[PDB]
């Protein structure tokens, strides 16, 4: 029932490393050259840090800060670029009339780790959710229809079937294969992720895409 | 840069609902001024538009009449709230004028995560759509209450946060 | 016990099944209740609330 | 005072790279929406406050004001157009003025625009 | 993105990528007016080849040309788009030299123009939608039968 | 009662904190120093380097220079809006070589600004400060090639404007090339006139083998000095024909010239002690007997080629090392620009000689003021290093003065700064504060000087270290530079001492910033105090050891933004540096000698000193600052008590009894409250507004200018044509507002009438004019009316009219009228509050005293901060401040807890135990037991195990109390909070940002002339900028008409916004716009580029957006 | 009157430039040092670019909306809105022809 | 908020169609001063005011409830535009 642990577990506030710095050792530090220091900082914040520890940790710290700032700049950069390239992409036709598609694999392969492994659920959702089935799918004694919009439940079912090993590939209509002129069309695109239903015509998905990729642009350090 | 616009530092909205924000009184008076001129034209007190405008400009005589009239033009209409930097489309969301004392704009706690807003002195902007067409666009597809799931992810954006999680977990 | 992921799947399931308005209501309800209960809990942070393992 | 030079409109303001000197200059040459609306309401309200007069005196007034061709028709000109003497025109306009004094003393619609 | 812990759907990235490789380099122009190595859009050469097959002529062979998002957007049909982006001088020069006509298909050129944006409610699909009520509908419903009698 | 903690006792006091600016500008002036005995450095260095000049057969010369007395004092210059400056008179003797004519004659120079006692100047009636600059020290250095991984490139370099950069780089042919001013040429070709040939370059030169042959070119070695002089003059300066004398003069001015090329004295010394050689002057080469002789190039090529061989003793220099970096202080900069202007003046003199009458000319006719005047004017007004002083509080100006910037002219800029100059080097330790720095694109660039850090004559920052001999510490404190520190091994200030000598066998030490555990036998030095490792603001954070670096940074930066309060109080727990902060800030009045107070009142504190003299100290009361924060001095002394020397008389805005008072001490409860504290928002008890806590005074000043326009003269008068009686009330005589009058937004501060441009009234207009019969009169009303959102009371009154003494007003302008307006600002919803630990916040709704989480004695808390802000930002210092604040509130004493020598957990716990004994003891002394609700909370705390089971409620409440947590009752219910909640005294700060200033909205205002866009900012009554990203947002939504209104009607479209405002006024729906009107500007601009812009139609036909306008 | 669905950009011939031109600016002044009126042939000249005041000519002979489009006989100022000074373009006839620096300096130089 | 928004979404394929519909309907209502309404006195969206409970002046809301009823017909090329507006003014002064 401790406040720190509770805020951590519930997802209210704080991460294991912050709690690590607030309870256990603050860890090992990195000198400006980039090679890690030979001696640790021992005591946590609540124990208090000696002058030296604080100094080295300040090297690392300000390094981090400069990183974040330059990174917001570059985020604005990339965002504007993407917006400029994808702006013309808009839902126009309900059906562009193409038989072309892409097959999304449910299994990746860790190299030198040999055996094919089932892709983590979030990735599979990231490629399958909202998608329209290119062609018929047969798994687990049930069938999935042509031109069906896959819901979350449908994706989880396809995962269950992938574990069941009847499907290693998911045929799906994609913007990539879409024949729509100066943009993409409905079924080739998918659900409108905000409303969890088939995308409304006239939706400009290029700008939406550009922003969608753009916002995360400020969170990449590690 | 645009006419019919403003900005202020932000304050949490705990009593307020999702489709609402706390748009302050003075800011609203200046923002909606033409509408207020017409509503003062219809509702007695001054003969015409000019009398209303001259009334409002000199001598801040503001009286319950003009405030209730302000809430007469306000009702049902929504305004757009903006937080810089604008990354998502969710960086701009529709909310309602609610006349409140104090110079700070009140914002809903759930949509903060969408604007990437904390109150350290962060500031937000207010724009008012004029035409009934634009108003329709604002209340229908641009409304905060109507936008929940993240268009980027497909997982719901407007979300319980901090204290809320703490209590439900609790 | 309810937490971020659980509450999230709750909200999404509610959106997918019930509807938009019902979910807005649900959200604000969880807001009011969550806040009031957070107040009632009296959850606070002292210096000894960051307890050290004796093994350190 | 003559010797001094003009200032470059592009002269930087503050340490900011986003601002010039010239774009801080307002336009007084161009009527503001409030001003156009003000002139509109003035012309309209004056038009309605004019209509309660006799036809002739109103016509005379708007001949004097420039409400017709924009120019200013004196005395004799008005007398020449309506076929009467100029003095009569004078008395006519004075009378008009005072009648407007009454009705405006009532409605208070035109009591503004007094700046 | 997944390494960082940020989850986003593949659709967006796919759209951007399709915009990246959208260009083609011409090899053996065949019977067309094209020249070797001339760069143009996918759908354009596709259509041209369709018509050429229908016309009983030799189609145009080509190769997939993928470029960075910057140059991809820089090579776009709309000159206002490329002008507003960056490298304004080069664009404008090539543009005016060729005397290219912007058809205002994209949204941001219309944004420059201050014209109703081709997307959203301004989409040509939903913007011509008409709205009537029963009584007015019946009035104008009589309007059609009184025209033939006059 | 005030309690001190920690065992570390600083043997040396903090040196004067304003000393960098004051002393540096002192050395560059030498005012009291006689013109005879002066130091030849700074301004006199400029004089001696610009003189004598000879070029008929005139010979000038200098003699002395004289500082004038200021024509106006500080205050006068400030309220006249004139730079504070004094005339500088150079005494300069003119001679004739051939004639023998001596006309000595004094002369003028210009006006030189004087630095005040605080260390800031005044330019144009505005207090400004010149920040210290950081660049790399002069000398020569060696770094590995960016292009070639296998070798080391060489670099030679002097002071800026003192001559060009030099690079010795081996190109990969095997041949060598030199680069100065962007160009290429072999070294031998330069060895040239320096008296070297094939043999002299192969003689010693090879310990090498392979490295000798890449140097030699026989074609160049064949030709001898003046020929290859012509050659290098042909290469390096292609513009003029390759003359021999031109080559001689030019390349003499490039290198051998002591004036034109000045290599730093520090660079002279360092380069002399690096290459293993010695140097006569500061010049790269010497011009002697008509031939050039080598100084620099030979030993630096020696060291270059040696290091590249791999021979021991030679190594690559560290670029970011502070031993290779120096500080430009204010005096050196001022003298630099001074000598530039002096050079321009030299050229003026040189132009004026060759005309007129070369026989008789006084130096008065030969010399002009403007070159130096405009040079200094340009440096003080324009230059980036010169910026607006921070007057928000005393500590603001103090830190602003101690600030070190890498930016500015001669330095670096935002773009070329990577992780190189932004990072923290090993040697930043006792010199540059590792934490304090802006949280912006400027991180790592602009930093602050450390507390004990000092800048010597050579510009090298040095820091105090106590020498220790065989475990025994010496009272001798040595100031050591970066390299000097690098040589020795230094212990730590917290190392255990047993009465002046070392105790432990394992001592914490360092060799060149590398932590090492080592014995007392080999330690030659020790830190004076941990305080020297941080800046001033950082040193004001108690328990800094428990706070993360980021939030510490934020803490200091926010301490800078501090606004003074009326009741403002010094923190309960302090680090002890606050006193010296208020002292060296010079915002407080002290006793200069021993004496007695003979009077007080709020104007003059008079003291009769022991020396017999009666000296009164005038008190500044409510003086407007730069940011508007009031500067006030409240005397604390009784009449008739004898003061010591240096003793306090009157406080400052930010001072309490000689202690720094930034914010106030309030009672904080850490807990969630109804989601009002959500996201670091701050609930506040309304009680603060009752006690006038966090109430600040802000004076804003407005000015107005009566001119003579060609139309007619402007005039300040009470008479205004259409003005009603009631609006003219406080205007008493000349049309100026009286003193002590409340001014509402829209009210007239001062009246003014300017003749309108003569034009007709419109037909309708003149119809109106006739109807009311009110004479259309002449002049129109220009009067100054206080801007919206602003208002207050009138204190100050100033009128400067021309034709009157003491004031010279610019041409065309009759009189300027200026009014001080002071405002009383209580804490409002939306205002900003923060602590010393870097916890930001906005005021989110205030709460009535009725419902508050209170104590069993009925004492309500003053804030209710949110705990959720704590674990992410990782600042635990505020927690400790809250605990000690609780103990301090109860036992009624304050604390001093220095940085890194602090109070500890057991100490604080003990104080909590004592305070609890007093508190609960007083509870039972008043005849009360333990409340039932408390038994409930104690029970549920026992189940979760916050208290030991089996112990009585007294002992459990005791165990809970020292934890900082007490029982709290909800003022709304009366029921206790389920869990215990930490409460106590926290030091919290009202900052600069307020809703009062930052709330603005606009409907229809002024528009720009070029394009019809509305103006920016609040001051201009501007509209909000809608960015491209926001356009992308609207497009993403798919709102077409919203985006349309944004792009047309509501922004710049003339007919659109007009017809729209018309429609809303008449109650319609706004029409569809047409032309954005900025787009038409775009079209015609494109046409100005001779590009035909055709706007076509559905069928490829011209559509003219200019309607009957440009058609022709 | 008609919709604008298309915008093109091309090279403006000298003839087109002269067609746009309401006159040549001969004299390199701006305004008189005192009267602050546009100089005779100067850059700000009303005789070509149009009047500073709506419908009011320079001399002040034709004063009203009544007269429209008629050139005044002294100043040569067209009676019309004062807004035309934003649109109407002038020109400078060059003695010896010169090149537009764009088609020269552009990365793939066009004339080159 | 705007109740029935889910059903409103269900009424049309693309949302922007709905937005266009509500916009134009609110336009008609503002034009004719709420006399072209298909609503009934009980269904009229009443704004609460101390002076009295009046008709909500907001046309958007009116259009929302109006389309929520279903008495409204919408579509492309439904009726000639000219005759539409013509008799639209013919019915209501
Ligand atoms: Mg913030
Ligand atoms: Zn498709
Ligand atoms: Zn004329």
């Amino acid at each position: 029932f401790n406040p720190l642990y509770v805020m951590a577990q519930s997802g209210a506030r704080g991460n294991p490393q912050q709690i690590r710095q607030l309870c256990g050792m603050r860890g090992l530090m990195q000198k400006p050259s980039g090679e890690t220091f030979e001696v640790p900082v021992r005591s946590s914040f609540r124990e208090g840090l000696t002058v030296l520890e604080y100094f080295i940790s300040s090297h690392g710290a300000r390094k981090g800060g400069a990183d974040t700032a330059l990174r917001t700049a570059d985020s604005g950069y990339l965002t504007r670029k993407l917006v400029d390239v994808a702006h013309e992409i808009v839902v126009r036709e309900a059906d562009c009339g193409t038989t072309n598609y892409i097959s999304v694999p449910l299994f990746q392969m860790d190299e030198v780790t040999r055996t094919l492994r089932l892709r983590k659920r979030s990735d599979i959702e990231s490629g399958l959710y909202g998608r329209v089935l290119a062609r018929e799918v047969e798994a687990l004694g049930r069938r999935l229809e042509e031109g069906r919009y896959l819901s979350l439940e449908d994706v989880h079912f396809l995962i269950k079937a992938a574990e069941a090993g009847e499907v290693r590939e998911v045929p799906v209509r994609s913007p990539l294969t879409c024949q729509t002129r100066y943009g993409v069309c409905q079924k080739c695109y998918g659900y409108d992720l905000s409303m969890a239903r088939p995308v409304s015509i006239g939706e400009a998905v290029g700008v939406v895409a550009a922003e969608s990729i753009g916002e995360p642009g400020t969170q990449l350090t590690m | 840069r645009v006419d019919y616009s403003g900005r202020s530092v932000i304050v949490v909205g705990p009593q307020l609902k999702l489709h609402q924000c706390g748009l302050p009184k003075r800011m609203a008076l200046e923002l909606f001024k033409p509408f207020l001129l017409k509503k003062m034209e219809e509702k007695a007190f001054a003969p015409n538009v000019k009398a209303a405008r001259r009334m409002l400009e000199r001598q801040r005589d503001i009286k319950d009449e003009v405030w209730d009239a302000l809430e007469e033009v306000i009702h049902g209409k929504v305004v757009l709230l903006n937080r810089a930097p604008t990354l998502h489309r969710l960086g701009i969301q529709a909310f309602q004028p609610v006349l409140v004392e104090g110079q700070s704009i009140q914002l809903h706690p759930l949509v903060c995560e969408a604007f990437n807003a904390d109150f350290d002195g962060d500031q937000m902007a207010v724009h008012v759509p004029l035409s009934s067409f634009a108003q329709a666009e604002a209340r229908i597809q641009m409304l905060s209450a109507h936008n929940l799931l993240s268009p980027a992810s497909g997982e719901p954006l407007a979300k319980p946060s901090r204290d809320i999680i703490l209590g439900l977990y609790y | 016990p309810q937490e971020k992921n659980s509450l999230k799947d709750l909200v999404y399931q509610a959106f997918l099944r019930l509807g938009m308005e019902k979910t807005a209501r649900l959200l604000d309800a969880l807001k009011y209740y969550g806040f009031t209960l957070s107040t009632t809990s009296g959850i606070t942070i002292g210096i000894d609330d960051a307890v050290i393992p004796e093994e350190k | 005072k003559i010797a001094q030079e003009p200032v470059s409109l592009e002269t930087p303001i503050g340490d900011e790279k986003d601002s010039f000197y010239g774009d801080f200059i307002p336009d007084e040459n161009l009527p503001s929406p409030v001003e156009a609306a003000a002139q509109s309401l003035l012309s309209e309200e004056l038009e309605k406050a004019l209509s309660k007069l006799s036809e002739r005196e109103a016509m005379v007034l708007k001949l004097r004001k420039g409400l017709i061709d924009g120019r200013e028709h004196t005395l004799e000109e008005v007398g020449a157009y309506f076929g009467v003497t100029r003095e009569r025109i004078r008395q006519i306009e004075n009378k008009a003025l005072r009648k407007l004094k009454y009705h405006e003393s009532r409605t208070r619609k035109l009591r503004d625009f007094l700046e | 993105y997944r390494a960082q812990g940020v989850k986003l759907h593949d659709k967006h990235i796919e759209i951007v990528v399709r915009q990246m490789l959208k260009y083609v380099e011409v090899t053996d122009p065949g019977d067309s007016r094209l020249l070797e190595g001339q760069v143009l859009e996918k759908w354009d050469v596709e259509a041209l080849n369709e018509r050429l097959i229908a016309e009983g002529k030799v189609p145009v062979a080509w190769k997939p040309l993928l470029m960075g998002v910057t140059k991809s957007a820089l090579s776009t049909k709309s000159w206002l788009s490329a002008a507003s982006f960056q490298n304004t001088t080069h664009v404008l020069t090539e543009a005016a030299i060729a005397g290219k006509k912007d058809e205002l298909i994209g949204l941001k050129e219309n944004v420059i123009l201050g014209r109703l944006i081709p997307a959203g409610t301004g989409s040509d699909f939903v913007r011509f939608t008409q709205v009537v009520d029963q009584r007015t509908l019946k009035a104008i419903e009589e309007a059609r039968k009184e025209a033939v009698e006059a | 009662e005030i309690k001190r903690f920690g065992r570390i006792r600083e043997v040396i006091p903090l040196p004067p904190l304003t000393e960098i600016q004051v002393e540096s500008y002192k050395k560059a002036l030498q005012a009291d120093v006689p013109p005879e005995k002066r130091e030849n450095v700074g301004i006199q260095a400029a004089f001696k380097e610009t003189f004598p000049i000879e070029e008929g057969g005139l010979v000038l010369d200098f003699l002395e220079y004289r500082i004038g007395d200021p024509p106006f004092s500080q205050d006068e210059c400030r309220e006249k809006d004139l730079t504070y400056q004094a005339p500088l008179y150079a005494r300069l003797q003119l001679i004739h070589k051939d004639t023998g004519l001596i006309k000595e004659d004094e002369v003028f120079l210009g006006h030189l600004p004087l630095m005040t006692e605080d260390g800031s100047f005044i330019i144009n009636g505005a207090d400004r400060v010149i920040v210290s600059q950081i660049h790399r020290s002069p000398g020569v250095y060696f770094t590995p090639d960016p292009a070639r991984p296998g070798r080391y490139i060489a670099s030679i370099i002097p002071l800026p404007k003192r001559g060009p950069w030099i690079d010795l780089e081996v190109e990969a042919s095997g041949v060598v090339t030199m680069k100065v001013n962007k160009r290429k040429f072999p070294l031998v070709l330069l060895l040239r006139v320096l008296g070297y040939d094939q043999e002299t370059l192969v003689r010693e030169l090879s310990a090498y083998g392979d490295l000798v042959q890449g140097l030699l070119d026989e074609a160049v070695l064949a030709m001898r000095p003046e020929e290859a002089m012509v050659r290098l003059f042909t290469l390096l300066r292609p513009g003029d024909p390759p003359k021999k004398d031109k080559a001689l003069a030019y390349l003499f001015g490039l290198l051998a010239d002591p004036k034109r090329y000045d290599l730093g004295e520090a660079g002279r010394y360092k380069a002399e002690e690096k290459l293993g050689v010695g140097l006569s002057g500061r010049t790269l080469v010497r011009f002697e007997d008509g031939e050039f002789k080598d100084e620099v190039f030979l030993p630096t090529l020696r060291y270059l080629f040696a290091l590249t061989a791999g021979v021991p003793g030679h190594e690559v220099d560290d670029i970011d090392h502070l031993g290779n970096r120096r500080i430009r202080t204010v005096g050196e900069l001022m003298a630099d620009q001074f000598r530039v202007g002096l050079a321009r003046l030299a050229r003026g003199v040189r132009e004026r000689m060759v005309m007129g009458s070369p026989d008789t000319l006084t130096p008065a006719k030969l010399v002009n003021s403007r070159p130096l005047e405009a040079a200094l004017r340009e440096f003080f007004s324009r230059s980036q290093l010169s910026q607006f002083k921070d007057e928000t509080n005393p500590l603001s100006s103090l830190r602003h003065k101690r600030r070190i910037s890498a930016l500015g002219p001669g330095g670096l800029t935002r773009e070329r700064a990577g992780f190189d100059v932004r990072d923290v080097h090993r040697t930043h330790y006792g010199r540059i504060c590792p934490v304090e720095t802006p949280e912006g694109a400027n991180i790592g660039l602009i930093t602050s000087l450390a507390a004990y850090a000092r800048v010597d004559a050579l510009g090298f920052i040095r820091t105090p270290y106590r020498r220790v001999k065989n475990g025994v510490v010496t009272e001798e404190v040595v100031y050591m530079t970066a390299s000097e520190e690098d040589r020795y091994t230094i212990a730590q200030a917290n190392t255990p001492l047993e009465g002046d000598r070392i105790a432990t066998d394992r001592v914490v030490a360092r060799r060149r910033g590398e932590p090492v555990i080592v014995a007392p036998e080999e330690v030659e030095f020790m830190d004076v105090s941990p305080k020297q490792v941080f800046s001033l603001n950082t040193n004001l954070i108690p328990f800094l050891e428990h706070d993360d670096a980021n939030r510490a940074l934020m803490g200091s930066n926010m301490q800078t933004q501090a606004v003074p309060l009326i009741r403002a109080q010094a923190p309960v727990v302090m680090t002890g540096l606050e006193e010296r902060v208020v002292r060296d800030s010079l915002a407080a009045l002290y006793a200069e000698e021993d004496g007695e107070v003979v009077k007080v009142d709020g104007t003059r504190i008079a003291v009769r000193y022991e020396d017999g003299r009666l000296v009164e100290h005038p008190l500044r009361r409510y003086a407007r600052s730069n940011q508007g924060t009031a500067f006030d001095q409240r005397p604390r002394v009784r009449v008739g008590q004898r003061v010591k020397k240096g003793d306090l008389l009157a406080d400052g805005p930010a001072s309490e009894e000689g202690f720094l008072a930034l914010g106030q001490n309030v009672l904080v409860a850490i807990m969630p409250f109804d989601g009002y504290n959500f996201e670091d928002a701050i609930v506040i008890s309304e009680e603060l507004l009752k006690r006038d806590f966090y109430t600040s005074i802000h004076i804003e000043r407005y000015e107005i200018e009566a001119r003579d326009t060609k139309l007619g003269p402007e005039r300040i008068t009470r008479d205004i044509p259409h003005l009603s009686e009631a609006a003219l009330r406080d205007l008493d005589e000349e049309g100026i507002v009286r003193i002590g009058a409340e001014v509402k937004p829209g009210d007239i501060l001062v009246g003014r009438t300017s003749f309108k441009g003569e034009q007709e009234p419109s037909p309708e207009e003149r119809l109106l004019r006739s109807i009311f019969g009110e004479k259309a009169r002449d002049v129109k009303d220009t009067s100054l009316r206080v801007p919206p959102g602003e208002g207050g009371i009138v204190v100050g009154r100033l009128r400067l009219r021309r034709g009157d003494p003491g004031v010279e007003l610019k041409p065309g302008v009759r009189e300027v009228v200026r009014v001080f307006v002071a405002q009383k600002r209580k804490l409002q919803v939306g205002d900003k509050l923060a602590n010393r630990h870097g916890n930001k916040g906005v005021v989110a709704k205030i709460l009535p005293v009725e419902d508050m989480p209170h104590l069993p004695d009925g004492t309500p808390v003053d804030v209710i901060l949110n705990p959720l802000g704590v674990p992410s930002r990782m600042n635990l210092g505020q927690i400790l401040e809250t605990h000690l604040g609780l103990a301090g509130y109860f036992l009624g004493q304050r604390y001093i807890s220095p940085v890194f020598d602090g109070a500890t957990e057991p100490e604080i716990k003990e104080l909590l135990a004592e305070a609890f004994n007093l508190y609960f003891g007083k509870r039972q002394g008043e005849g009360f037991g333990v409340d039932k609700r408390e038994k409930e909370v104690l029970a549920r705390a026992e189940k979760l195990g916050l208290v030991s089971p089996g112990k009585s409620p007294e002992e459990q409440l005791k165990e809970l109390f020292d934890l900082g947590k007490v029982v709290l009752y909800d003022g709304r219910t009366g029921e206790p909070f389920e869990g215990p909640i930490v409460v106590g005294q926290m030091f919290i700060m009202k900052l600069y940002h307020m809703v009062e200033d930052k709330m603005h909205a606009r409907s229809t205002g002024p528009y720009s002339l070029i394009t019809q866009q509305p103006l920016g900012g609040k001051a201009q009554f501007g509209g909000q900028r809608f960015g491209e990203m926001e356009v992308w947002a609207l497009e993403a939504y798919g709102a077409a008409h919203t985006l349309q209104e944004m792009l047309t009607i509501k922004s710049d479209d003339i007919e659109g916004r007009n017809a729209a405002y018309q429609a809303i006024i008449k109650g319609e729906d706004v029409p569809e716009p047409s032309v954005p009107e900025s787009f038409r500007v775009l079209v015609k601009e494109l046409q100005a580029l001779a590009l035909d812009v055709q706007t076509l139609d559905e069928k490829d036909n011209p559509v003219d957006i200019f309607e009957g306008l440009a058609s022709k | 009157k008609k919709e604008v669905r298309k915008v093109r950009i091309a090279l403006a011939s000298p003839e087109k430039i002269r067609s746009w031109s309401y006159g040549e600016v001969e004299k390199p002044e701006t305004i008189n040092y005192r009267t602050l009126k546009p100089e005779r042939d100067g850059l700000f000249d009303e005789r070509i670019f149009g009047p500073i005041k709506d419908y009011e000519c320079a001399c002040g002979k034709y004063k009203r909306q009544r007269f429209e489009g008629k050139v005044c006989e002294r100043c040569g100022v067209e009676v019309t809105r004062s807004i035309v000074r934003r649109y109407r373009m002038g020109h400078i006839e060059l003695a010896t022809p010169a090149a537009h620096i764009w088609f020269v300096k552009d990365v793939p130089s066009k004339i080159g | 908020a705007e109740p029935g928004i889910d059903k409103l979404f269900g009424m049309v394929d693309s949302k922007y169609r709905l937005t266009v519909v509500v916009a134009k309907r609110a336009q008609q209502l503002l034009r004719h001063r709420f006399k072209n309404t298909v609503l009934e006195p009980e269904e009229r969206p009443k704004m609460r005011t101390l002076e009295g409970l009046y008709d909500d002046p907001n046309a958007v809301t009116w259009a929302m409830k109006e389309l929520l009823t279903g008495r409204l017909f919408f579509g492309e090329n439904l009726v000639p535009e000219d005759r539409l507006q013509k008799e639209m003014e013919r019915l209501y002064p």
